[PDB]
């Protein structure tokens, strides 16, 4: 979510991410938590058990077929935790996001109450617009001539520079936003 | 600011023509495929992959997050139909062509075992319930004036 | 003036007021929750009044107060019918309502449109007793739609959350497929009957044919959630918990049900559509029951049992007991919406999570939602001497003793012993055992609004049964003479789904994993219903929708025939017309051409 | 029936010698004035049409759709004047003359005696039209769009004079009166097939029939909004109108002419429905629908009985008035964010909530809620159609289900949702936009108090 | 394994200015500047619509043929009319199978 | 070993279960570096847009403007009589037409001559 993500997948990668599937659903499966314990540890010994493989073209086979495997023994109504992309809370409070470029089109009376809170907005919006040059400077400095190659940005390098692309990330609305 | 070789064009056949169609859908010519060449109308766009917005990876950062798309990349031709408030392509746990099967057997099943049972009711060993006044004639629809059949019922 | 109409009008009447002060300044302060609230309960206790008349002398009247319009020989009149049904079911549903506005003011107390919430609540009552009053078929279909979109709003109440948007499309979707039935019953009325009320439906309909009564059936199975129509119950889960609790538990989910009660003189006349009814309510609480037992999410799970319920009530419908059925209906309010709200409490205290395997021991954390739950769980599985006792007893007994259809028998036992393991899951699960929810334990239960709800609900729960059942008339002929294994079969039935679901939930604290049995994951994924029904005609329609349809004939071939064609021709013909070179040589040799034809063709003829 | 047509004439010198600031408060003012003054033909005898003179009459047929142009021109003066705002003062002056000549037309039209009088009126009409859409319409595919108005309409209208012509040589006459009490049946011949023909095809072009309906998502998408106004609102229903009073000389032949003309009408209606669940373009949906909605007017008008005259008449008014109302809102969105695609703005609901209130009750008279007048009129077309054949609620019922579907999918689509992040533009509802809103719902409502002033004749 | 270090030192920036952000949300004390009897309920929501509603049914809507019908009353052999005082003869000497 | 998962259509194949995401050469790394750094450029190029302080408006898309075209105006330009095309239009365009007429041609005129024996129960049916 917060990260670039990369070309591919290591195939150390997928094996970190099939063990924590498995462990999951495991987990889904195995209600209880000594059940769940104990099974946990038959699964990571069994992870273990081909821990320092050296022939990749084996490795690879084995991660094949422990994938089969997980597909024909998973859960079909695994745990999900409730504001996951499948839980039953996971998209409940966007209603409530509003962006914080509506707050200019209030009216006068509106911003009357509230002085404080706006006054510190006005200081904010001066700081992004003093800001936006050398961010676009900067991008353009540290980038390949090719375009970017990967979706990572750059930090502030020198004295009063702020990260570039930095104010839709710093003025998200919030998770709880009312 | 589109201009107008920025739009969909005609089927392309030259390779020199697939190159500017797959430049101009921000595509590797290794991947793009158009439709084939029948009459359908489809012509220059592009047949992307037939999966649903909901196999999208959902942790990534797409720019349009319920939608699952990002600024400038190629929308699938059917993209209004895999919004993800309508059908879903997403691999499920038990095969397609045996949910098939057992969903149809169990209605089947449950439909032969209606029709036996009814060729095959349920009763209690009692006789027909008796009503005094010729099975309440008058009171069934009445016509007072023509004189029913005796209904008459003796004990036992 | 006779004070039974007064009064049953006013009570309809008082419920429009603070929907009247909607734009006043009442909704815009934090008092208007419980101003609504305290509305409800004035209107259940005034409706408490013709209960007391009817009940004395067995008072009933209809009210044909406006007249609305009237075309040629039909009248159209707002018209009320005050029979047993409407005088006992309004309070029923106030009093359930009550309830849960109460258990509302605490449940969604963070909810930052409460205001709006609680006006939604109100709005689907009114539309609900609009539904239940109706002495015509227009009104009704009024009420009719109006819960149905009311349950769209409410349903899709958190409309940021796209699973929230789809299900309520889905609940009018398969809705409107009832609909259509809905609407082919009020054609056929109206051009063999000529009339829309049910007084004169029921005097010139002596012998019903098959057409009215299926498009009655059709409409029935959609708005109760039978096995052609039924997904849409269980999704509609979907809205906040109190919505759950009222409108898909215990109240709107009854009204076809109810509406084949309205017209029971009709279906009493007719033994296809009664079997027809007998099947269709079977085999729904067989396999909704069946659904149940493997579901981990609480809320799914008391979906599917309110299916169970709804099933139990169509069978009761199909062997000529309307009566009974009506009496489930209203026995099976107080327990649900009970059984609903302690869901709620138990969600709410544990951080909004829902999947029973990440709730442990309860029993003792949660003790007064422990207790209400399961007095609760005993009035569902029939436990003498309770509410559910009365209805489901005496409906098993009347099923067991009728000339019915034998598959239909024996899939109301096992689906009566179904109800008796989904329970026990419920219980075994969320309440036994050791804790297995996260250690920052938020567990608080102490707070007034719920324990006097949950209170309320359970003293009905545990009296009403009684009292109801003692204090009407009989309109059935009871069943004295049975052998004893046939009387103790609900309660034979119940107790093995107690013990072997109990033995079989034992089984999981054992050391030992297997994979899931094929019968399993059909219980599982809900038989694979939605997984294909959901997928393969929406996948089709809207593929034909837009390739067929839209672009085969509108933007190609409709084009193509007439105007496009019309350009083509015009514009050849303008080409071979204009497209002269200029030179008189063969202009003049046409003229030639020309004056040769006419003093020959023309000048020949005459 | 002069009162109310010297007055709206009127208002052609007063915008015309108005000051260049005041031409949209005094045509919005007088127009309204007027239509208080028409309200007043709602008052019919009974047993016969009130004939005010030789050229004009008014019927309960008629007084309904005359209300409805009237009250519809003040409605399209407010939702003009946003996006005429840049334009210059002779050209803003010439756009309202267009709408106010149009109204002049269609008041006349439905009040002519005879037919020859109501073909040239009813033609008339396509002059304004074709301008307004032509001159101010935004895209560049208005042209095409205005070519396609015009030559679909021509060609059912023109057989159509020649057959009138042909009928007061063989009948001496073409008064209404006369037509209708000196009626006689129509036989069995060729001759009188293509008679029969020439007489309905324009008014089938009018509706639009399916088949011949591909004018309507060009003109109706390609115009300004006061154009699409007046396009959904009240000219789809001269062709129901003209109808309803032409067949009364097609009887008996009728019986069996309309046979092609009811399954086209029944399969398109589906069709058309199912069309606007894969629409891209939020005008083209509304367009679609409207389409639909008349397909079921011209089944109710071929089954020729009182109960499918009554629902055909209730349709066509409740018609008006939510397609009008749609196609405000749609423009609204439109001019927040200069493009026509329906996902391009989303969750319009968190930023702009008394708007998804009016988007909602749109919605909701548009798939006939009971006990709107909308679901008066089709309930009523469905009962008449029943009796003419059980098996028509097989497809009236399909019908029904996949309009919810549309109808709720560009609910949701519109309004639910998070809102798109790049567009910042979306200001506050205008006092203009949601008093236009109102000023669409409030009557609708209204109607279903006092069902039987939009239910016609027959009543 | 883990971030670079461009990637922890943007983060930190970041975290930086949105944990400022937030704080800044925050109200002061007087942030909303606002510009300048026991039994009502049960007489202005339950008194006043039944005596609208009872005078509504008992002048005007029973001034009109068959607009409020109630099914008439159950008689038992035993009882005694109101009207004319008639007497129901009691029903046939029981059996008695006591 | 264990029962294979077979794909369909409205059912695909999972990621885990393709064999092409474990049969990996030099080739396929190059195509992925290619695709990833497609999305890079796309994504700089509309954050640059989305984070100016001084853009107003909606950021425009061409590549839903591509869609819109291609699913309105560009289908007739790129159509072409056919067999399918005829065939297809045929059958879907006037197929449904003529099984409505004979359905409903049929019932009526069963129902006519019906009228005609005097046997089809229209008592009460005075409201049409
Ligand atoms: C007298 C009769 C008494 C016997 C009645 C049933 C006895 C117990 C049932 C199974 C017990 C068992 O041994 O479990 C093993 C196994 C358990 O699954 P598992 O692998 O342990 O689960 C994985 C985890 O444990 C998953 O763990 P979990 O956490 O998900 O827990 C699962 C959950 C749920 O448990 C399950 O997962 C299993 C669910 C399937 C069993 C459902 C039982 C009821 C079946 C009704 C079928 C009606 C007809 C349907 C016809 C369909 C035809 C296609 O456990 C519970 O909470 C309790 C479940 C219910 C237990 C109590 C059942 C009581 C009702 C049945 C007895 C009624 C007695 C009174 C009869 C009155 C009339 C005389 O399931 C089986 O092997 C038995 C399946 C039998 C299915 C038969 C369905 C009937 C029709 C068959 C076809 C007929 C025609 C032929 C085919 C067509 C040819 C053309
Ligand atoms: C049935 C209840 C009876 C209540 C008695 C008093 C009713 C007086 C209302 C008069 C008409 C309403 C005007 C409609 C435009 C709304 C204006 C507005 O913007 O609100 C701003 C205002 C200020 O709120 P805010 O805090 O600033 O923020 C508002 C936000 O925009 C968002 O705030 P929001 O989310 O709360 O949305 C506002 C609201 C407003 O949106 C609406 O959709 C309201 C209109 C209902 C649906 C319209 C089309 C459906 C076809 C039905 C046609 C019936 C008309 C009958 C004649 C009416 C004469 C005008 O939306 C809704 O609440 C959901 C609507 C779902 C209604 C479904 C009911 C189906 C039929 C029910 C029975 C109809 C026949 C009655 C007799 C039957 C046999 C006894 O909000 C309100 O005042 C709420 C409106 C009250 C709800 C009325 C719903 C039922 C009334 C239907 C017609 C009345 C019949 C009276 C006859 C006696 C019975
Ligand atoms: C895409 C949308 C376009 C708009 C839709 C327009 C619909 C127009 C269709 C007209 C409806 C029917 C027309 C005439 C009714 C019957 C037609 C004929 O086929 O019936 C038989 C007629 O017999 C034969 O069929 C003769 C007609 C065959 C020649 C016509 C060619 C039809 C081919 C289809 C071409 C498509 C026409 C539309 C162009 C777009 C009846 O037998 P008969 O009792 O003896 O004749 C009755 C007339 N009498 C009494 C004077 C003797
Ligand atoms: C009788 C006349 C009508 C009969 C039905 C004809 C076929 C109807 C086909 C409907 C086509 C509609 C296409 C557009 C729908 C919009 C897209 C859509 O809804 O997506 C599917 C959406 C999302 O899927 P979920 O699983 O809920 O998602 C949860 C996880 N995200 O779910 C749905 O709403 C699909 C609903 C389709 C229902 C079709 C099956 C119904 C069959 C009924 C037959 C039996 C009738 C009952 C008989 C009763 C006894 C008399
Ligand atoms: C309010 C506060 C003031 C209280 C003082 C009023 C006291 C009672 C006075 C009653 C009004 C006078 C009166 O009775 O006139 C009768 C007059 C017309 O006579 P009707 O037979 O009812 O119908 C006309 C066709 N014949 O009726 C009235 O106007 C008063 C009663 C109207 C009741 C209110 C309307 C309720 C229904 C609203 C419409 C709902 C939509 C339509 C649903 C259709 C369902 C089939
Ligand atoms: C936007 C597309 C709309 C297309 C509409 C086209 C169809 C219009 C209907 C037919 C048009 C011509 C009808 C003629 C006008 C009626 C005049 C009349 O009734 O006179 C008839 C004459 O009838 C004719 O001559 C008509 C013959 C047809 C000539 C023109 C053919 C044009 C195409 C005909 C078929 C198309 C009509 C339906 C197409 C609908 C649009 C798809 C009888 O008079 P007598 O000559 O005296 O006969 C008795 C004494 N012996």
């Amino acid at each position: 979510a917060f990260s670039a993500p990369a070309a591919y997948l290591t195939h150390q990668q997928k094996v970190l991410r099939l063990y924590k599937r498995a462990l999951r659903h495991l987990e889904s499966w195995c209600v209880h938590r000594d059940k769940y314990r104990y099974f946990a540890c038959l699964m990571r010994a069994r992870f273990d058990e081909h821990k320092n493989e050296k022939d990749m073209v084996k490795a690879t086979q084995l991660l094949r077929q422990a994938e089969e495997e997980f597909w024909y023994g998973q859960h079909p109504q695994p745990y999900i935790f409730p504001e996951s992309p499948g839980g039953t809370s996971y998209e409940r409070y966007e209603c409530y996001k509003v962006p914080e470029w509506c707050l200019d089109d209030w009216h006068p009376s509106e911003k009357a109450m509230y002085p404080d809170y706006f006054a510190k907005r006005e200081q904010w919006k001066r700081l992004r617009r003093e800001s936006w040059e050398r961010e676009v400077k900067q991008l353009q400095e540290e980038t390949p001539p090719g375009g970017p190659r990967t979706e990572a940005l750059p930090p502030a390098r020198k004295e009063g520079d702020l990260p570039p692309l930095w104010w839709h990330i710093v003025t998200r609305p919030r998770e709880r936003p009312m | 600011h589109v201009t107008k070789d920025m739009f969909p064009g005609p089927y392309p056949k030259t390779p020199e023509e697939r190159a500017a169609a797959a430049k101009k859908y921000n595509m590797r010519v290794e991947d793009y495929e158009p439709y084939p060449d029948d009459g359908m109308g489809y012509g220059d766009y592009p047949k992307l992959p037939d999966r649903s917005q909901q196999e999208r990876d959902p942790w990534y950062d797409w720019d349009h997050p319920d939608l699952r798309l990002n600024w400038g990349e190629p929308i699938h031709w059917d993209l209004d139909m895999y919004i993800r408030n309508r059908v879903d392509t997403s691999p499920t746990p038990v095969s397609w062509n045996t949910m098939c099967k057992h969903l149809f057997g169990f209605v089947a099943f449950m439909l032969f075992m209606f029709w036996v049972g009814e060729i095959y009711p349920s009763y209690q060993p009692v006789g027909p319930k008796q009503y005094p006044y010729n099975d309440l004639y008058l009171e069934r629809g009445g016509d007072p004036t023509k004189e029913p059949e005796p209904v008459v019922h003796y004990e036992i | 003036m006779n004070p039974f109409a007064s009064l049953t009008l006013t009570t309809l009447t008082i419920l429009t007021i603070p929907i009247m002060m909607s734009n006043s300044n009442i909704y815009k302060t934090n008092l208007y929750p419980n101003y609504v609230k305290t509305t409800v309960s004035y209107a259940f206790t005034l409706s408490l009044v013709p209960l007391l008349m009817f009940m004395h002398t067995g008072q009933e009247m209809i009210i044909s107060n406006w007249h609305w319009m009237t075309l040629q020989t039909v009248e159209l009149s707002l018209s009320f019918k005050m029979d047993y049904f409407s005088v006992m079911f309004i309070p029923v549903a106030l009093f359930v309502t009550w309830s849960i506005m109460e258990f509302s003011m605490w449940y969604m107390h963070s909810d930052p449109f409460i205001n709006r919430f609680f006006k939604y609540l109100l709005l689907f009552l009114i539309t609900m007793m609009i539904l239940v009053t109706a002495n015509n078929l227009f009104q009704l279909f009024i009420g009719w739609e109006g819960v149905g979109i009311m349950s769209f709003l409410l349903i899709g109440w958190w409309h940021g959350r796209t699973d929230a948007n789809t299900a309520a499309l889905q609940a009018i979707l398969y809705n409107r497929i009832g609909d259509i039935g809905f609407v082919l019953s009020m054609a056929w009325f109206l051009t063999h009957s000529n009339a829309w009320d049910l007084q004169q439906i029921f005097m010139l309909n002596n012998e019903c044919p098959n057409m009215p009564l299926i498009g009655l059936l059709l409409a029935a199975a959609g708005k109760s959630a039978q096995f052609g129509l039924h997904p849409w119950l269980p999704s509609a889960m979907e809205g906040p918990t109190p919505v759950s609790a009222l409108l898909h538990s215990s109240t709107m989910v009854v009204a076809g049900v109810f509406l084949l009660i309205r017209f029971y003189p009709l279906m009493e006349t007719n033994k296809l559509v009664q079997t027809m009814t007998l099947c269709l309510g079977a085999i729904t609480t067989l396999f909704t029951a069946l659904c149940a037992i493997t579901q981990n999410d609480i809320k799914k799970i008391v979906a599917f049992s309110t299916s169970s319920q709804l099933g139990l009530m169509m069978v009761t419908i199909g062997i000529n007991q309307p009566h009974l059925a009506f009496l489930h209906i209203c026995m099976h309010a107080f327990f649900k919406a009970m059984l609903f709200m302690c869901s709620g409490s138990i969600i709410h205290s544990l951080n909004d999570e829902q999947d029973i395997r990440k709730m442990g021991g309860l029993y003792k954390a949660m003790p007064f939602t422990t207790t209400a739950l399961i007095i609760g769980s005993l009035a569902l599985t029939g436990m003498p001497y309770l509410t559910g006792f009365y209805s489901k007893d005496l409906i098993i007994e009347a099923v067991n003793m009728s000339y019915t259809n034998a598959w239909a028998l024996l899939m109301t036992l096992i689906a009566t012993s179904l109800t008796a393991a989904y329970s026990t899951r419920i219980i075994f699960f969320a309440f036994l055992g050791k804790p297995r929810f996260p250690p920052l334990v938020l567990i608080n239960e102490n707070n007034p609004l719920l324990i006097n709800s949950i209170k309320r609900l359970l003293i009905g729960s545990i009296f009403a049964g009684f009292i109801i059942s003692n204090n009407i008339p009989p309109m059935t002929v009871p069943n004295t003479t049975m052998p004893l294994y046939m009387k103790m079969t609900a309660l034979i039935v119940t107790i093995m789904g107690f013990m072997l679901a109990l033995e079989l939930n034992n089984t999981t604290y054992y050391l030992k994993f297997k994979y899931p049995s094929q019968t399993y994951k059909f219980s599982n994924m809900l038989g694979y219903y939605p997984s294909i029904m959901h997928r393969l005609p929406t996948y089709h329609n809207l593929s034909m929708s837009q390739k067929s349809a839209s672009s085969l004939l509108d933007l190609i071939w409709l084009e193509t025939i007439l105007p496009k064609t019309t350009s083509f021709i015009q514009m050849k013909m303008s080409i071979m017309v204009s497209n002269q070179k200029g030179l008189i040589k063969l202009y003049f040799l046409s003229f030639l051409i020309t004056i040769m034809i006419s003093m020959t063709l023309f000048n020949y003829h005459e | 029936m002069l009162k109310i047509i010297i007055p709206t004439t009127m208002l052609l010198p007063m915008t015309w010698m108005s000051k260049h600031n005041m031409i949209w408060i005094n045509a919005t003012v007088h127009s309204l004035l007027i239509s208080l003054i028409s309200l007043s033909l709602l008052n019919q005898l009974g047993e016969n049409s009130l004939n005010f003179s030789l050229t004009f009459f008014s019927d309960s047929l008629s007084a309904p759709l005359l209300v409805l142009t009237t009250w519809l021109l003040p409605l399209m003066l407010m939702a003009s004047q946003s996006h005429l705002s840049k334009e210059t003062t002779t050209r803003k002056k010439l756009y309202i003359t267009m709408l106010i000549l149009l109204q002049l037309f269609l008041i006349m039209t439905f009040t002519a005696t005879e037919l020859i009088l109501f073909y040239i009126l009813f033609e008339a009409t396509l002059v304004p039209t074709l301008i307004i859409i032509t001159r101010w319409g935004n895209q560049t595919e208005r042209l095409n769009a205005g070519l396609y108005f015009l030559f679909y309409t021509l060609a059912g209208s023109l057989p159509l004079l020649v057959a009138l012509v042909y009928i007061q040589n063989t009948t001496g006459s073409l008064n209404f009166l006369i037509i209708h009490y000196w009626s006689h049946p129509l036989s069995n011949s060729w001759s009188n097939i293509f008679m029969w023909l020439a007489c309905i095809m324009a008014f089938m072009v009018k509706m639009p029939l399916y088949g011949l309906h591909l004018w309507l998502p060009k003109a109706h998408v390609e115009a300004p909004i006061a154009g699409s106004m007046v396009l959904a609102a009240v000219l789809l229903k001269l062709g129901g109108y003209g109808m309803m009073r032409i067949t009364t000389i097609l009887n008996p032949l009728t019986n069996y002419m309309a046979y092609p003309f009811l399954m086209l009408s029944m399969w398109g209606m589906i069709m058309t429905s199912s069309i606007c669940l894969r629409q891209t373009d939020l005008k083209s949906l509304i367009a679609y629908s409207s389409v639909s909605h008349m397909a079921l007017v011209i089944v109710a008008i071929m089954i020729q009985t009182p109960w499918s005259f009554m629902g055909a008449t209730a349709l066509m008014i409740a018609h008006g008035l939510t397609s009008s109302m749609l196609f405000c809102l749609a423009n609204t969105n439109y001019e927040r964010v200069h493009s026509r695609t329906m996902i391009l703005a989303r969750g319009l609901q968190t930023l702009l909530p008394l708007m998804a209130t009016w988007w909602l009750v749109a919605s909701l008279t548009n798939l006939a809620l009971p006990p709107s007048i909308n679901l008066i009129g089709e309930l009523f077309i469905i009962t008449a159609s029943f009796s003419w054949s059980n098996i028509t609620i097989i497809l009236m019922g399909m019908n029904m289900m996949i309009t919810a579907l549309y109808s709720l999918y560009m609910l949701i689509t519109t309004q639910r949702g998070k809102y798109t992040h790049h567009i910042n533009n979306i200001k506050p509802s205008f006092t203009r936009e949601n008093a236009l809103m109102a000023l669409h719902i409030l009557p609708l409502l209204l109607l279903t108090l006092n069902p039987k002033m939009i239910l016609g004749p027959l009543y | 394994s883990g971030y670079t270090p461009d990637e922890k030192l943007r983060l930190q920036q970041l975290r930086e200015l949105r944990r400022r952000w937030l704080k800044d949300q925050e109200l002061s004390p007087r942030e909303p500047v606002l510009p300048p009897r026991h039994s009502i309920f049960a007489v202005t929501h339950v008194l006043i619509p039944v005596w609208i509603i009872h005078y509504y049914l008992k002048y005007h809507v029973t001034a009109k043929p068959y607009t409020v019908v109630e099914r008439k009353p159950r008689i038992f052999p035993g009882d005694t009319i109101l009207e004319t005082g008639e007497v129901i003869p009691l029903m046939k000497e029981f059996p008695d199978q006591h | 070993s264990f029962p294979k998962y077979k794909p369909s259509r409205l059912a695909t194949l999972p990621a885990t279960l393709d064999p092409a995401e474990y049969d990996i050469s030099p080739e396929t790394r190059k195509a992925q570096a290619e695709r990833l750094a497609i999305r890079s450029r796309l994504k700089r190029e509309y954050l640059l847009q989305y984070n100016d302080p001084n853009r107003l408006g909606v950021i425009e898309d061409p590549a839903l403007i591509r869609w819109t075209y291609a699913r309105s105006a560009n289908i007739y330009p790129n159509f072409r009589p056919t067999p399918k095309t005829s065939l297809l239009g045929a059958l879907f365009g006037i197929g449904p037409l003529f099984f409505w007429y004979y359905v409903f041609k049929t019932d009526r005129d069963k129902k006519e001559k019906l009228i005609q024996e005097g046997k089809l129960d229209q008592t009460f049916n005075i409201s049409y």
